[PDB]
RNA sequence: AGGUGAAAUUCUUGGAUUUAUUGAAGACUAACUACUGCGAAAGCAUUUGCCAAGGACGUUUUCAUUAAUCAAGAACGAAAGUUAGGGGAUCGAAGAUGAUCAGAUACCGUCGUAGUCUUAACCAUAAACUAUGCCGACUAGGGAUCGGGUGGUGUUUUUUUAAUGACCCACUCGGCACCUUACGAGAAAUCAAAGUCUUUGGGUUCUGGGGGGAGUAUGGUCGCAAGGCUGAAACUUAAAGGAAUU
């Protein structure tokens, strides 16, 4: 509860003691109860197996992947992510890969990904339609709702306060250097207007 | 007792690319262009630029010492051209008139399993 | 006899929110309410609980999916690229 | 005016004509 | 295709379709096939070919699942396997492998 | 005033032990560091060249080929392969107007981990009594002769690990093995075999080159 | 009035085949219509040759070809002189 | 390096263009390719597998008038366009621009959003062309070709023969066409149908009635929209138009 992505209990033997680990993995899509995860460095090719990047070739689909192996996993999360294995420099192990959001990383190869993408993709397509909607998913997250604007607010709540009109005023793009007190906007904004395009930087 | 090169010479229109390799042609040696020895832009692709162009390039052989080439001619190709420019036919009998020995000639204008549309659009340049 | 001429499931939301997203809440709201077909026990009775979770009502399999779908078009070839890529790693 | 650039002439014409009747009633 | 070969033992040859019934037909020696929907469990197909282990019978498994099986021996359900017990006049025992 | 033609070296290389000719020329690294080396950075390449300089005769003068360097081998490299190709010129001097013309691939592995994919072509060709002007074929003679060519070449590999087979092909054989198999279906003019290539980056298993 | 059988060119029986484009002007023109032309270029210039095979290795042998064929549209194939306008009744042969 | 009549906008020593060795993505299917094929049309071209469908031929098979053409009512319907997902390599309405020009947000150059691919919905128009309704009958020669059948001491194929399969030769039915030539048709251009018509009737559906206004108005109706379908009048004019000649 809370989150988008649906989760996925798994247990394993314990290698060291007669007992049973209950890892609580984030289900990539089309992981089923009753299935057999294989998880280490010669496991083999199919969704819902965690392996060391070096191993899958260049174009397979990961996630919860680690920028330093044994952390647990840190990317690719949320409903419907994912991350693509781009390239290897074998020598010096390092596996670049391309990021949700257009971004490269380069991680030590040893690094652990989930084959596949996160279940529960699509989930924002669907318009929240009632304000209560949108009361009960941040409920469940944390106070950040409602948003008042703060041109809506008097000068001593907000630097967009006061006015007898509701203005900005002065440029509400702020230096990334601003200090805190200050960082109301668009900070460090390379731009503003109506773009048209997407990612893949360089 | 002789050792060889590889040509990749590339005849474009306003330009002309003579450029040899090793073998592997992840070391090469000293390209010059068709620009490089004439500065005009309405001349560039011309035969008396491909000359110049064979003669600062021989000449650049025994730069440590070797001898001979082979030859592989591509015009623009892809999806654009696929006939050789100009200074094609100029720049490599230049090679030839210049000592520098040479044999076995192919083309390797990539030619498309009919890709990729091309620039120009419908109605063509319209002049 | 039919009820609605076009508003369908939505009906439930009158004329409130405009009509573009009453038919975006419409279309998805179908395949979220929408009984599937299992691919182990055939049985056309898995639909979805939770968001991204579909369990055959009976052989109570449970199976990862997409939000309001129980496979996406993304995972769909996903799964016919890792597939891919699996049979030059095997061979 | 040739045909094709006459009908987007009576084309836009025939919509302008059409919503300017809906400031009325 | 291959498919096709079974219609003609339903009006030639006999039948039976099912787990408990074709279960039978093994611990009689008179299934002289049985055919597996590809979508039935593992579990059950392990142990449904140790009979055919038992009973002196190889099998065939079938490209389809219970519902393409169902309409192949042209019924409108589910069918997780069948055994042909008598094929009568019929090229299914020949025609495998 | 770098000039680093003077301060690189010039090395040599053996590719086979299947020919005659096994040694090729050279070209530089920056000399061999403490790594930088031509010992690390060099042998991550490979070659393409000719045939008839291979094997003497000009009955031979197409054929390019790759050939991939596995390790670094002392002031030398052995380097087994990359694959190999035709000429883009005398591909377009066979295909001509009125007659069919016919094209099968195939992939196989090697029964060791290595795997590759082959090429072929062929075309029609009239009968001497022929006045018919374009020597069709009925498109079921093709696709006939496309799976039965196709059954004749996967009948030679898998019977083969990496280098089993690189022995069979040379000497323009298994055009026969067509001619025998479609004499009967339709006349056939040219055939040919154009393209292979290696795919698997397998096991390397230094044991195996050295055959060479 | 009409003015040839073959309307543009050359189809009777399809109703649509796939356009070519032009090799000078990038013109877009189905490829029944259009007007092919091989390009066979020998590999060596007017004269030009005797230069090389002196610089030759190889008992002379060489002489490989160039293969472009060539589809020109309508309008390019006229300013080209590749096609003149002919008599009304120059107008038919092969 | 680019590009061009000629240049400029663009990139490049964090090394472009060129070369190599690997790889990824998305489109497209060259050359073979044609007075050749298939489909009701719009259209349809790499491989193989599965799913049904189809014409021609052959038939000493069966039914027996079940048929032809069609208000109403339906199915499909290029490209673009709409909505929402995926996908976005390329080219590229708009836009950005650099030239040119008296001006030139035009033709040229370089970028570039939508779009271009796709799924699920719409949309129903193209010079959707053969500008030629469909069914049937008859009225000229010719040689080609695609598919099918028959025929033949005919040429090539060896398995061990033959049988096929490829080619030649005659015929044949059915096509895509083509050449000749019109007796006939026609204003002519031209037509084997546009012939078999003042010697005017085989069956049938749809459309037109001088040129504009006008596919406008209004009503209706389909569409989310763009728009589709139906569709006047007041008014106005001695022409506007076809083919051929000089
Ligand atoms: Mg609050
Ligand atoms: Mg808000
Ligand atoms: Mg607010
Ligand atoms: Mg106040
Ligand atoms: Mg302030
Ligand atoms: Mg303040
Ligand atoms: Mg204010
Ligand atoms: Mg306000
Ligand atoms: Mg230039
Ligand atoms: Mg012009
Ligand atoms: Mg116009
Ligand atoms: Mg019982
Ligand atoms: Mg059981
Ligand atoms: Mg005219
Ligand atoms: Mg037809
Ligand atoms: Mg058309
Ligand atoms: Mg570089
Ligand atoms: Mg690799
Ligand atoms: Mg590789
Ligand atoms: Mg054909
Ligand atoms: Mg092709
Ligand atoms: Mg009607
Ligand atoms: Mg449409
Ligand atoms: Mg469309
Ligand atoms: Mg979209
Ligand atoms: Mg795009
Ligand atoms: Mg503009
Ligand atoms: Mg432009
Ligand atoms: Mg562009
Ligand atoms: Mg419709
Ligand atoms: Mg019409
Ligand atoms: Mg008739
Ligand atoms: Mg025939
Ligand atoms: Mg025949
Ligand atoms: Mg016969
Ligand atoms: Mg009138
Ligand atoms: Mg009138
Ligand atoms: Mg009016
Ligand atoms: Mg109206
Ligand atoms: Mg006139
Ligand atoms: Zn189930
Ligand atoms: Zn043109």
């Amino acid at each position: 509860s809370g989150r988008g992505a649906p989760l996925a209990k798994v247990v394993f033997r314990d290698p060291y003691k007669y007992r049973l680990r209950e890892e609580i993995f984030i289900a990539n899509e089309g992981v089923h109860t009753g299935q057999f995860i294989y998880a280490g460095k010669k496991a083999s090719l199919n969704v819902g197996n965690v392996l060391p990047l070096g191993s899958v070739p260049e174009g397979t689909i990961v996630s919860n992947v680690e920028e330093k192996p044994g952390d647990r996993g840190a990317l690719a999360r949320a409903s419907g992510n994912y991350v693509i294995i781009i390239g290897h420099n074998p020598d010096e192990n390092k596996t670049r890969v391309r990021l949700p959001s257009g971004a490269k990383k380069v991680i030590s190869s040893d690094a652990r990904g989930v084959i596949g993408v996160i279940a529960g993709g699509g989930r924002v397509d669907k318009p929240l339609l009632k304000a209560g909607r949108a009361f009960h998913k941040y409920r469940l997250k944390r106070n950040s709702w409602p948003k008042t604007r703060g041109v809506a607010m008097n000068p001593v709540d907000h630097p967009h306060g006061g006015g007898n009109h509701q203005h900005i005023g002065k440029a509400s793009t702020i230096s990334r250097g601003a200090v805190s007190g200050q960082k109301a906007g668009l900070i460090a904004a390379r731009r503003t207007g109506l773009l048209r395009g997407s990612q893949k930087t360089q | 007792s002789q050792v060889f090169g590889v040509a990749r010479i590339y005849a474009s229109f306003n330009d002309t690319f003579v450029h040899v390799t090793d073998l592997s042609g992840k070391e090469t040696i000293a390209r010059v262009t068709g620009g490089m020895k004439v500065k005009a832009d309405r001349d560039e692709s011309s035969p008396y630029a491909a000359m110049l162009a064979a003669q600062d390039v021989a000449a650049k052989c025994k730069e440590v010492g070797i001898t001979a080439v082979h030859v592989k001619i591509r015009a623009t190709g892809g999806t654009r051209t696929k006939t050789p420019g100009p200074g094609g036919q100029a720049a490599l009998r230049a090679l030839a008139r210049s000592g520098l020995r040479i044999g076995r000639i192919e083309d390797v204008t990539p030619v498309p399993s009919d890709s990729t549309r091309k620039k120009g659009g419908r109605r063509g340049r319209r002049l | 006899a039919k009820r609605t001429k076009k508003v369908g499931i939505t009906g439930k939301y009158g004329v409130r929110y405009g009509s573009s997203l009453r038919r975006q809440v419409k279309k998805l709201e179908i395949q979220q309410h929408a009984r599937y077909d299992c691919s182990f026990c055939g049985k056309k009775t898995v639909k979805r609980g939770a968001a991204g979770i579909w369990t055959c009502s009976c052989c109570k399999k449970t199976v990862a999916g997409g939000a309001y779908t129980v496979s996406t078009a993304a995972a769909a070839t996903v799964r016919s690229t890792i597939r891919r890529l699996r049979e030059m790693v095997e061979a | 005016m040739r045909a094709k650039w006459r009908k987007k002439r009576t084309r836009r014409l025939k919509r302008k004509r059409r919503k300017v009747r809906a400031r009325s009633k | 295709s291959i498919n096709q070969k079974l219609a003609l033992v339903i009006k030639s040859g006999k039948y039976t379709l099912g787990y408990k019934s074709t279960v039978k037909s093994l611990r009689q020696g008179k299934s002289k096939l049985i055919i597996i929907a590809a979508n039935t469990p593992v579990l059950r197909k392990s142990e449904l070919e140790y009979y055919a282990m038992l009973s002196k019978t190889k099998v065939y498994y079938f490209q389809g699942g219970n519902n393409e099986l169902g309409t192949a021996v042209g019924k409108l359900f589910r069918v997780g396997v069948v055994s042909i017990l008598e094929a009568g006049d019929s090229d299914i025992l020949t025609t495998l492998a | 005033v770098v000039d680093p033609f003077t301060r690189k070296e010039w090395f040599d290389i053996k590719a086979p032990s299947t020919f005659e000719n096994r040694n090729v020329g050279k070209t530089l690294v920056n000399k061999s560091t403490g790594l930088k080396s031509a010992s690390d950075a060099l042998k991550g390449r490979v070659v393409e060249v000719c045939l008839a300089d291979l094997q003497g005769s000009e009955d031979h003068s197409f054929r390019k080929i790759k050939l991939r360097v596995d390790e670094v081998q002392g002031k030398n490299l052995l380097t087994n392969f990359h694959g190999m190709d035709f000429t883009t010129d005398k591909l377009r001097s066979m295909v001509r107007k009125w007659q069919t013309l016919i094209e099968a691939n195939v992939t196989v592995k090697t029964s060791d981990d290595y795997v590759l994919r082959i090429f072929a072509i062929a075309f029609t060709r009239k009968q001497a009594n022929q006045v018919k002007r374009h020597s069709y074929a009925q498109s079921s003679h093709i696709r006939a002769i496309r799976k039965v060519i196709s059954e004749i070449l996967t009948k030679e590999v898998q019977g083969s690990t990496l280098a089993q087979l690189t022995s069979k092909l040379i000497p323009e054989v298994i055009n026969k093995e067509i001619e025998n198999a479609t004499k009967d279906i339709f006349p056939l003019q040219n055939i040919h075999v154009r393209k292979v290539k290696l795919l698997k980056q397998p096991k390397f298993d230094v044991g195996a080159l050295m055959a060479l | 009035p009409k003015k040839r059988a073959s309307n543009g060119r050359n189809k009777k029986g399809r109703g649509h085949v796939k356009p070519v484009r032009c090799v000078n002007c990038s013109k877009s023109i189905p490829k029944d219509k259009a007007i092919k032309r091989m390009a066979i270029r020998n590999i060596v210039e007017a004269a030009a040759v005797r230069d090389l095979s002196e610089a030759s290795v190889y008992p002379e042998y060489a002489l490989p070809k160039t293969y472009n064929k060539l589809h020109y549209c309508v309008s390019c194939a006229i300013h080209a002189r590749i096609v003149r306008v002919r008599s009304r009744e120059d107008r038919k042969n092969r």
